[PDB]
């Protein structure tokens, strides 16, 4: 949907090197706004974008106690997971969680999320109805029956439909100058001969926000999906993103190829050709 | 599971010799989380490198951005060296201003 | 603001 709030939790055990590390990060769309790391000398939750700094001392204290409590909880969970999988206390393991809410165009909950993974594999996930669960194996099935018994989905549903939506709306107001501002991509095409009979055409898209973009190469109006090399969208470091799509074409036929760029920061789709 | 890092080295802005910029090294699609990343200038480790906070994609794989301020020239060469448990030997990717 | 809910596996 139009906007979303997401918190990412990562807990990692490291036998022989102290207690398990717990990291938590929060995002509103593609913008990180908070961070917490139990390995920081004097662990506190820190601001990562200007608009969250206006929050008072009690917001920071409340955040910190939640993440400190989570550190303890996930340390217990890593120990429990070992028993469920008959694993020894000599290995290093990871539990990841990702939860949050999506706001639709009208400002109400579009859909909620809450998923957990163990060692990079799905473990348990809250269903879209925000009432039931999907467990990936017989181990997660135990967690599931425990969560059904403690009525956990109900707690999550209350959060996702209420607080998550209220706070996301508040952050969007407070950070409107950036959160609700799309930066269109600055586009250009490059030419790189590979031999006498072929040249590489590269369509670039730089400086855009948000990350979502579409770059297509077309030969006489036909989508060259099979011959286009695309790089994964990458961050620039200043909040914006970059991406390029390339195609190897026969020398002299460059003008039969067009690059199509789609991004919400653009009034209407761009069509680029290589101008020599 | 174990997933090998994907590596991209590029600059914040298009490269102009003699003008300030930022050398970026983006590593993504990896699991587990421990990883060693170094930015190199003519084969030697750059001292002041910063990185983003650890996060992950919807498929659970991690990603990190390592960056440093730099001034490109035509003589100097830059690269990113990554080491991860899925790699038999550190992978080095040189910076090409056209990618 | 994160959720105030802590449940074990």
């Amino acid at each position: 949907g139009s906007h979303s709030m997401r918190y990412f939790y990562t807990a990692m055990s490291r036998p022989g090197r102290g207690e398990p590390r717990f990291i938590a990060v929060g995002y509103v769309d593609d913008t990180q706004f908070v961070r917490f790391d139990s390995d920081a000398a004097s662990p506190r939750t820190e601001p990562r974008p200007p608009w969250i700094e206006q929050e008072g001392p009690e917001y920071w204290d409340r955040n910190t106690q939640i993440f400190k409590t989570n550190t303890q909880t996930y340390r217990e969970n890593l120990r429990i997971a070992l028993r469920y999988y008959n694993q020894s206390e000599a290995g290093s393991h990871i539990i990841q969680r990702m939860y949050g809410c999506d706001l639709g165009p009208d400002g109400r909950l579009l859909r909620g999320h809450d998923q957990s993974a163990y060692d990079g594999k799905d473990y348990i996930a809250l269903n879209e109805d925000l009432s039931s669960w999907t467990a990936a194996d017989t181990a997660a099935q135990i967690t599931q029956r425990k969560w059904e018994a403690a009525r956990v989905a109900e707690q999550l549903r209350a959060y996702l439909e209420g607080l998550c939506v209220e706070w996301l709306r508040r952050y969007l107001e407070n950070g409107k100058e950036t959160l609700q501002r799309a930066d269109p991509p600055k586009t250009h095409v490059t030419h790189h001969p590979v031999s006498d009979h072929e040249a590489t055409l590269r369509c670039w898209a730089l400086g855009f926000y948000p990350a979502e973009i579409t770059l297509t190469w077309q030969r006489d109006g036909e989508d060259q999906t099979q011959d286009t090399e695309l790089v994964e969208t990458r961050p620039a470091g200043d909040r914006t993103f970059q991406k390029w799509a390339a195609v190897v074409v026969p020398s002299g036929e460059e003008q039969r190829y067009t690059c199509h760029v789609q991004h919400e920061g653009l009034p209407k789709p761009l069509t680029l050709r290589w101008e020599p | 599971i174990q997933r090998t890092p994907k590596i991209q080295v590029y600059s914040r802005h298009p490269a102009e010799n003699g003008k300030s910029n930022f050398l970026n090294c983006y590593v993504s699609g990896f699991h587990p989380s421990d990883i060693e990343v170094d930015l190199l200038k003519n084969g030697e480790r750059i001292e002041k490198v910063e990185h983003s906070d650890l996060s992950f994609s919807k498929d659970w794989s991690f990603y990190l951005l390592y960056y440093t301020e730099f001034t490109p020239t035509e003589k100097d060469e830059y690269a990113c060296r990554v080491n991860h448990v899925t790699l038999s030997q550190p992978k080095i990717v040189k910076w090409d201003r056209d990618m | 603001k994160p959720i105030v809910q802590y449940d074990n596996f």
